[PDB]
């Protein structure tokens, strides 16, 4: 029954993930007046299943001078954790099931760690580490931006709780800053531009490059879905491809900064931001 | 002679003690690194910290939380502190050690 | 065995600092605010703020001036002190408000139809 | 100290509270002396923080019921 | 509840083991796997806020740390005398006589205790750190200010 | 040893969890048992007490 | 606010009954924890049934229904 | 888990209840309120899956052996990390706060931790430590 | 021994409004009692007088409105004890059983 | 626009050198202080809420409802010419 | 304070030695205190509930049939 | 109300108002802070409670002030007095291990900032070691903290479980055997560091046992290793740091040996003289008193510490604690060995002081030449002073 | 977009098919559609007294 549930839930994100890169490539292509993947089905409505059993009969490769266990489970963790989030987020009923999923995207960044460690690239190295730094110093603002949020979920009993199905069914007109530095902070979290500076995972191959792109994918959303339930007033499909649409939109239209810059703007212009917001509502609150 | 609550706690207390003697000694004893060390002493408050939440709920009073929160923040703080100054050591004698961080040897 | 429902929207009304006492003297008001204590101050809690606030407005002017910036210094000391005393005041004032301490000129004081 | 976590006091929040109250009712010059005499007290929040004599006598009852059944197997 | 006690049992096996690899990236593993374990175990009792906090804290931030600073500074030196010079057999025996058999255990007399699940009261938790320990927070804040400023005091450059 | 890692972690932690319950229950016996002849021990001193005080 | 404090009345209302009901209930295992013991103990000499431990204040019993471990 | 005290299981005896128990379905409106419970069987999926993503190129791909194919193609890390702990840690005794109906004195008193923390943050910012030039 | 209970969650949940314009008395009662004493032995029979009472108002609405009362308390089970959600169900069933005796 | 700001030049000598030297002011190709209420709004326009990103987010938007030039080899050719 | 204390000295002395964290949980709780009822209100009290229940104003203990 | 708490909101305005002015002091250039130190000075006379062990620890850290130039080693000497000042105030064991936690890592970061020269690397591996064995021993407090609290329920200090808390407040001293990282800190450390060591925390720690501490045991073996170490040491180290390290270790044992036996007026003013020598001792300029330092050490008699020896072995007596007594005569003598080895050292010797060259000159006669006027103490100290 | 426009409806309508055959899953294991409702100890008393009162009931049921 609960396992059922679990590969239920799984079953529409991993064809939906699919459908997203494919979806992605193809609104590119369009804003780039051209057409997109195309032929490789009915209007091209084949490629990512064809992507993934081709990188799936695809040989994987072993480096023999690092610890092997870590590079296979690396992606293994981030499509476990992946799993894990979705779960939380259509599974659960915990308290603070808000604050659970935010611990939950904290672990993800070992992925990336794991990976820069186990293979011997230098860049790979280096990025690893730029990444998991980026991604570090967003998530305080991320966990700000839920705290501001957290100030006014109460449920009917009376008690201030994180619950999904207690969230109120309107928008909040009223944290448009708040929910704008939220969605930044979202597009910092998922490597997309303006943050595609860090790839990590140059020297991997076959499923598991699929399931870094599983978990990317999935990650990315999660935090639609997190988004959707905390300003847009509810959870809905129509939110989810509205959102990726969006960010569709953003990353292909805009360039990526450089790193110490979003270093010096997500630790002097957002953090403090949120800190401020957070203390505006609260005391709004009382 | 005992039912199940008791075998939980029981077991519940014969961990944590061990898991405080095993964090006490077995950096040390094996001789690793000062990061160990850390870890271990970071490993030791986590220890601490089970048994006080799990006094608290034996007694359903407020004491353990607090003493929870105040062991993290203790002990991050002088893990950092302590990571820091690996560093600056670290960085200080590298030319003419590089077994500098194994006091252990 | 059965526990209460919670009071989600009752706060307890404890200050975390206990006096572990009770007043030996008539009680005007147990909780007074900022400006009940400011309006009952006494000369000397004046007198003695405006000392302190002037002896620390010379020390720093004298300190400051081997950095050559002793004005902020001063004016940044004078308002340190001042506050500090300005606070023990309107400590005392409220202890005194609150039948911990004399308040005989000021039972007098605050009480217009209740004057005697 | 005495805070519930789940409640506004802990569950042998009394007992603590009267054992106290005995140790300061009393006038003996020393701790040590007025702990001798409120003893009772004492022992009674011992027994709310542990039950441990009704623990005791279950385990005297089941030895007893082991003895009945191991030393005594009578047949129908 | 078979698996909840091997569960409880894996705390202390992991923590030994941090100790006996060689490997410290295999020793930062295990502890990061204890600490996940451990706070899911405490959850039976109980703490869900708690166990996300320490959740939280220890793998996002401190471990983090702790693989940056062994990455940044940690060449192999497993064979330099890491398994060539062993380990000392007195803090092994005494590390036996401490917690495997333990002569002087926490309880001390007893020898037995009833395990039972809370009721962690987040209400409960901000008032009692609002109203009772508020001195304590604010000296917690003190801490947290030495922490920053004796880290950034202590920067090598 | 990659799978050889494996097999030994898994070992090791099977013989735990099986091996740890039998010494914490070994230990539970001896309390127990220990606390009976003390609540023994008391029953016969309140005995004597009784005995001895009329 | 308004939806809380009904909540709270209701609850308030509520409470005696489940009190009462636990009480009843849990007199009911009592007599029977004192006729099994009474059956067990009947020739150990020197043995009470229904010996009260305390003095002053009654103890209610250590575990409850709604105390579970969550995984 | 499952009950093994008729106090736990409200004084209600008989035997069926606890086979009953012993078998039953998992329900958050049953007995298992919050329990965290569908983490831990979803951890196991996951895992089964990534194990079996890894395993099977293993075996639908052909191989060969080569040499070369067997070959790889700072303190501001040390502020960040270190800020971030702490950071977070601030960010865990706020949270409590946001989760109750604070007084006006409990109000002041979050806003005195948020002050020292705003203090020691601004300091490091006017002394050049956020500024990642290093 | 003998089964005592008292009805459901969602039954006593929508029938406690008449509990305090109904059994007053007895609520009052068995508040005291609890406040003077801790053994639930001395409070043996304040308590089974509520218990009584409560099974008696219960078998009263069955015996007058039992669909009404049923469906209110359907609603209230499916939505969890949230009252917002069956306003219509609580009119109705309030109508159909007043709390207090109307035209007396 | 092609003017330029303090803080955004992606350096630290240059960085370092208008906030601690106003040289960026004497040259006419940054853009000049804010005068008034009205300009100080402006420039917190600018910065904030974005409104950069969004006028090429408008155009590439625009371009999504454009048409395509996209041919479909093999049932289409290009364009070639006898010299060839 | 729940972890501090400062001592003082009345200047009246008026003032009785006292265990300050027994004054202290005191002021911040409260006591609560029972006594055993005495038996002839139990027995009045269950012989007026058996008489309101032989009468018919009273119901049963089980609301299933 | 929160009207009896001012002072501490006080605190917490000071310290805000102190960090953003030091903020601002920094961005004009300025290269001395001796404003922010009075100004400090004023704040810490001003958070004191009425109490004569407050002002005592008050005053000593307001002297202590003038020998540190940096604006965080400032902040970070603020907070270990405001733990220590609280740890004279902690009724229980949550707020002690705090304060102990507090102080011990703005001990660390303190040693390890102001180091210079390639005295550093030494300084930095003994305050990592210091770190790692006060970290060892705060796990074994709030492991034994959380052991009583189960058995007690309550925040009471009893029980057979308060020994670890005995053992842990006798490691903050350097009890020996645990005296050793007190060796390594003299070691390397440059020397106000060390002049703050001796007295600040030491005299909290007495103070806080003096008003909320009880055991039902002893310490008596844990005195013979401290004295008998100590004087060995001192005698058989040519080193002159850790010659003053074993004198410290023996002091300290004398120091136990007192609490031992009750009578704590003697133990507050052997701590008083022991601290003033100490003060005396760091920021010495001339080597020609160097040598009143060894004889209020050995215990001479003209001078504060052969009374302060002297009411100790007194109060000894009184209890008729006859082993510990001869013990302490033992060692007392055993000092006057290495004391007269010292003043040989720097009294038959040349006549040498060096000028100074950056202005400062001689920037503590002040302080010296008065802890100098120790010899007209005496005077008022052999009535009943103290007490 | 005309090329994009059939990847746009299939991921919505995917969602969509998935949400709702979890709704219905969830329902028929759970038997109430609230039970993602936020709830406490109180709560969850009254949700496992009730389960035991069902339990109970049965036990009683097979009696007659």
């Amino acid at each position: 029954m609960i396992v059922a549930s679990i590969l239920i839930l799984i079953v529409p994100v991993l064809l939906s993930v699919a459908m997203f890169t494919l979806a992605e490539r193809t609104v590119m292509a369009s804003m780039q007046r051209r057409f997109g993947p195309q032929v490789s089905g009915i209007s091209g409505l084949l490629q990512p299943f064809w992507d993934g059993l081709k990188l799936g009969v695809k040989e994987p490769v072993l480096p023999d001078s690092s610890s092997a266990g870590a590079f296979a489970a690396s992606p293994m963790i981030s499509f476990v954790l992946s799993q894990v989030a979705w779960v939380g987020i259509c599974i659960s009923d915990a308290s603070f099931q808000g604050l659970v999923i935010m611990a939950i995207s904290s672990l993800a960044v070992y992925g990336v760690m794991l990976a820069g460690w186990a293979s011997n690239s230098k860049y790979a190295f280096l990025g690893c580490l730029r990444s998991v730094a980026l991604m570090v110093s967003y998530e305080l603002s991320l966990g700000a931006a839920l705290l501001s949020i957290g100030l006014f979920v109460t449920d009917g009993t009376g008690m201030k709780c994180l619950n999904f199905a207690e969230m109120p069914t309107t928008p909040q007109y009223a944290m448009l800053p708040l929910c704008l530095i939220f969605l930044v902070c979202i597009l910092a979290e998922t490597k997309r531009d303006p943050f595609d500076l860090p790839g990590y995972n140059v020297e991997y191959s076959s499923l598991g490059f699929a399931l870094f792109f599983i978990a990317e994918y999935a990650n990315m959303a999660v935090m639609s879905a997190i988004a959707s339930i905390y300003f847009l007033g509810g959870f809905s499909a129509l939110k989810i491809t509205a959102l990726f649409f969006a960010f569709v939109w953003t990353r292909g239209t805009l360039p990526r900064y450089r790193y110490d810059q979003f270093m010096r703007l997500g630790w002097k212009a957002f953090l403090p931001l949120t800190l401020a917001f957070f203390a505006l509502h609260a005391s709004v609150a009382i | 002679y005992y039912t199940e609550g008791e075998i939980f706690g029981t077991t519940f207390m014969y961990t944590t003690n061990m898991m405080f003697w095993a964090g006490i000694v077995g950096a040390v004893a094996f001789r690793r690194n000062l990061i160990i060390l850390l870890l271990s002493a970071e490993t030791v408050m986590l220890a601490c910290n089970m048994n006080f939440l799990f006094t608290a709920a034996y007694l359903n009073d407020i004491t353990g939380a607090i003493m929870s929160i105040t062991i993290t923040t203790i002990a991050a703080c002088e893990t950092a502190i302590g990571l820091a100054l690996c560093v600056a050591y670290f960085h200080m004698r590298s030319a003419t050690d590089v077994e500098a961080l194994n006091m252990l040897k | 065995t059965w526990p209460e429902p919670p009071n989600y929207y009752e706060a307890p009304k404890h200050g975390f600092k206990v006096t572990l006492e009770n007043p030996t003297f008539p009680i005007i008001n147990p909780d007074p605010n900022i400006t009940d204590a400011v309006t009952n101050m006494r000369s000397e809690n004046w007198g003695v703020v405006a000392g302190l606030a002037g002896l620390g407005y010379v020390a720093g002017y004298y300190f400051g001036a081997k950095v050559h910036w002793a004005k902020p210094t001063a004016l940044f000391t004078s308002i340190f002190l001042g506050k500090s005393g300005l606070l023990w005041g309107m400590s005392d004032s409220a202890h005194r408000l609150m039948g911990f301490k004399e308040n005989s000129k000021e039972v007098a004081a605050n009480l217009p139809h209740v004057m005697q | 100290a005495g805070m519930g976590l789940s409640t506004g006091t802990a569950r042998c929040y009394d007992w603590y509270m009267d054992y106290l109250k005995c140790m300061d009712e009393r006038k003996e010059p020393m701790i040590a002396l007025r702990r001798e005499h409120c003893l009772e007290w004492l022992e009674d929040y011992n027994e709310c923080l542990h039950r441990e004599k009704e623990r005791t006598r279950r385990q005297v009852i089941e030895r007893e019921r082991r003895a009945q059944l191991a030393g005594g197997s009578k047949p129908a | 509840m078979f698996f909840e006690n091997s569960a409880i049992l894996l705390c202390a096996l992991l923590s030994i083991a941090v100790g006996y690899t060689k490997s410290p990236f295999m020793s930062l593993m295990y502890s990061v796997m204890l600490f996940i374990n451990s706070s899911f175990v405490l959850m039976m009792l109980g703490f869900e806020f708690l166990a996300l906090v320490n959740l939280l804290v220890y793998v996002g931030a401190l471990a983090v740390l702790f693989l940056f600073v062994i990455m940044l500074l940690e060449i192999p030196a497993t064979e330099l005398r890491a398994y060539s010079r062993g380990w000392s057999t007195l803090g092994i025996f005494v590390f036996i006589i401490n917690g495997v058999f333990q002569i002087t255990p926490s309880m001390g007399p007893r020898g037995i205790i009833t395990g039972l699940p809370g009721a962690e009261s987040i209400t409960n938790l901000g008032h009692a750190l609002y109203l009772y320990f508020a001195d304590l927070l604010i000296l917690n804040s003190l801490v947290l200010t030495v922490a920053l400023f004796g880290r950034f005091a202590i920067a090598p450059v | 040893g990659l799978i050889r890692n494996i097999a030994t972690f898994a070992t090791a932690v099977v013989g735990w969890s099986v091996g740890i319950p039998f010494v914490v229950q070994a230990r539970m016996n001896g309390y127990v048992e220990r606390n009976l002849a003390t609540y023994d021990a008391a029953q016969r001193q309140k005995a004597e007490e009784a005995a001895i005080g009329g | 606010r308004f939806e809380a404090d009904e909540i709270l009345t209701v609850r308030k209302i509520v409470h005696p009954v489940l009190q009462a009901e636990w009480d009843l209930r849990y007199l009911e295992h009592l007599k029977r924890e004192r006729e099994e013991e009474a059956k067990v103990m009947k020739n150990v000499p020197g043995w009470k049934v229904g010996e009260s431990t305390t003095r002053h204040r009654w103890l209610a019993p250590l575990e409850s229904w709604d105390k579970r471990p969550l995984v | 888990y499952n009950a093994w005290s008729p106090a736990q299981r409200y004084f209600v005896e008989g035997d069926h209840v606890v086979t009953a128990e012993a078998s039953r379905t998992f329900q958050f409106t049953g007995l298992d309120s919050g329990s965290f419970y569908p983490y831990v069987i979803a951890t196991v999926i996951a895992t089964a899956i990534s194990t079996v993503f890894i395993v099977a190129p293993l075996v639908i791909a052909p191989s060969r052996v080569d040499l070369d194919k067997s070959s790889a193609y700072s303190v501001s890390f040390y502020l960040v990390s270190i800020m971030y702990l702490l950071f977070d840690i601030e960010i865990a005794y706020l949270f409590p706060y946001a989760m109750t109906h604070a007084s006006l004195p409990m109000y002041w008193t979050m806003n005195l931790f948020l002050a020292i923390l705003v203090a020691g943050f601004a300091y490091e910012w006017g002394m050049g430590a956020l500024e990642w030039r290093e | 021994s003998n089964t005592v209970r008292v009805p459901y969650s969602h039954e006593l949940y929508a029938m406690s409004r008449h509990v305090v314009f109904r059994a007053e008395k007895e609520h009052k009662a068995a508040v005291e009692c609890k406040g003077k004493h801790d053994w639930p032995e001395d409070c043996k029979p304040e308590s089974e007088a509520l218990v009584r009472a409560t099974n008696k108002l219960y078998k009263e609405i069955m015996e007058k409105s039992p669909e009404e009362f049923k469906e209110y308390a359907q609603c209230l089970d499916w939505y969890g004890l949230r009252f917002s959600r069956c306003r219509d169900k609580q009119t109705a069933f309030e109508k159909a059983f007043p709390i207090v005796d109307a035209k007396k | 626009g092609t003017e330029r700001r303090p803080g955004e030049s992606g350096a630290w000598k240059q960085i370092e050198r208008q906030r601690y030297a106003s040289d960026w002011e004497n040259d006419p190709t940054f853009k000049r202080t804010p005068k008034n209420l009205a300009e100080v709004l402006d420039d917190s326009a600018s910065m904030l809420l974005l409104t950069d990103v969004w006028r090429g987010m408008a155009y590439t938007l625009g371009a999504f409802f454009d048409k395509k030039v996209t041919i479909m080899y093999p049932f289409e050719k290009g364009q070639l010419s006898p010299r060839f | 304070t729940a972890g501090f204390v400062w001592r003082e000295v009345d200047p009246t002395g008026q003032a009785k030695n006292r265990n300050h964290t027994y004054m202290y949980n005191l002021k911040t709780f409260g006591h609560r205190s029972y006594t055993r009822r005495d038996p002839s209100e139990l027995q009045a009290a269950a012989t007026s509930v058996e008489a309101r229940v032989k009468s018919g104003e009273l119901g049963g203990l089980s609301p299933l049939a | 109300x929160x009207x009896x708490x001012m002072i501490e909101l006080d605190l917490c305005f000071g310290l805000l108002l102190l960090i953003l002015f030091g903020l601002l002091s920094l961005r004009n250039g300025h290269v001395s802070l001796a404003h922010i130190r009075f100004i400090c000075q004023c704040w810490l006379v001003m958070i004191t409670p009425l109490e004569v062990q407050d002002f005592a620890l008050c005053i000593l850290t307001v002297v202590l002030l003038q020998s540190f130039h940096s604006f965080e080693a400032l902040l970070f000497l603020l907070l270990a007095y405001i733990g220590q000042l609280y740890m004279m105030h902690s009724c229980n064991l949550v707020s002690f291990y705090v304060c102990l936690e507090a102080q011990t890592l703005c001990v660390v970061v303190l040693c390890g900032l102001l180091a210079r020269g390639a005295s550093t690397s030494f300084s930095v591996e003994a305050a990592l070691k210091f770190l790692l064995l006060s970290a060892m021993v705060s796990g074994m407090a709030l492991f034994w903290f959380s052991a009583m609290y189960q058995r007690t329920g309550s925040l009471d200090m009893v029980g057979q479980e308060t020994f670890w808390i005995l053992l842990v407040m006798l490691f903050k001293l350097g009890v020996a055997p645990m005296h050793m990282w007190s060796v390594d800190l003299y070691g390397s450390i440059p020397k106000s560091l060390l002049l703050y060591l001796s007295t600040a925390p030491k005299l909290s720690l007495f103070t806080f046992w003096a008003s909320s501490w009880h055991h039902d045991f002893s310490v008596g073996v844990f005195i013979l290793f401290s004295m008998f170490i100590g004087s060995i040491g001192a005698y058989g180290q040519p080193a002159l740091r850790s010659l003053f390290a074993y004198s410290t270790i023996n002091e300290i044992g004398l120091l136990l040996l007192a609490v031992e036996t009750a009578g704590f007026h003697t133990l507050y003013q052997h701590l008083g003289i022991y601290i003033i020598t100490q003060l005396l001792l760091w920021n010495l300029t001339d080597k020609r008193l160097f040598a009143l330092c060894a004889v209020s050490l050995a215990g001479l008699p003209p001078f504060a510490g052969f009374f302060g020896k002297a009411w100790i072995f007194w109060h000894a007596m009184s209890v008729q604690a006859f082993s510990l007594l001869a013990a302490a005569l033992f060692c007392t003598l055993l000092s006057l060995v290495y004391y007269l080895r010292v003043i040989r050292l720097f009294w038959t010797a040349p006549v040498h002081t060096a000028a100074s060259f950056t202005g400062a000159p001689n920037q503590t006669t002040l302080t010296s030449a008065c802890a100098v006027a120790l010899a007209f103490a005496p005077v008022m100290l052999v009535k009943p002073f103290v007490i | 977009g005309w090329n994009a426009l059939p990847s746009l409806v299939i991921i919505t309508g995917i969602w969509t098919a998935g949400l709702f055959a979890l709704d219905k899953v969830q329902m028929f294991r759970e038997n109430k559609p609230a039970w993602a409702n936020n709830k406490d100890g109180w709560q969850k008393a009254l949700y496992r007294r009730d389960w035991y009162l069902q339990r109970e009931e049965e036990t009683l049921a097979m009696a007659k």
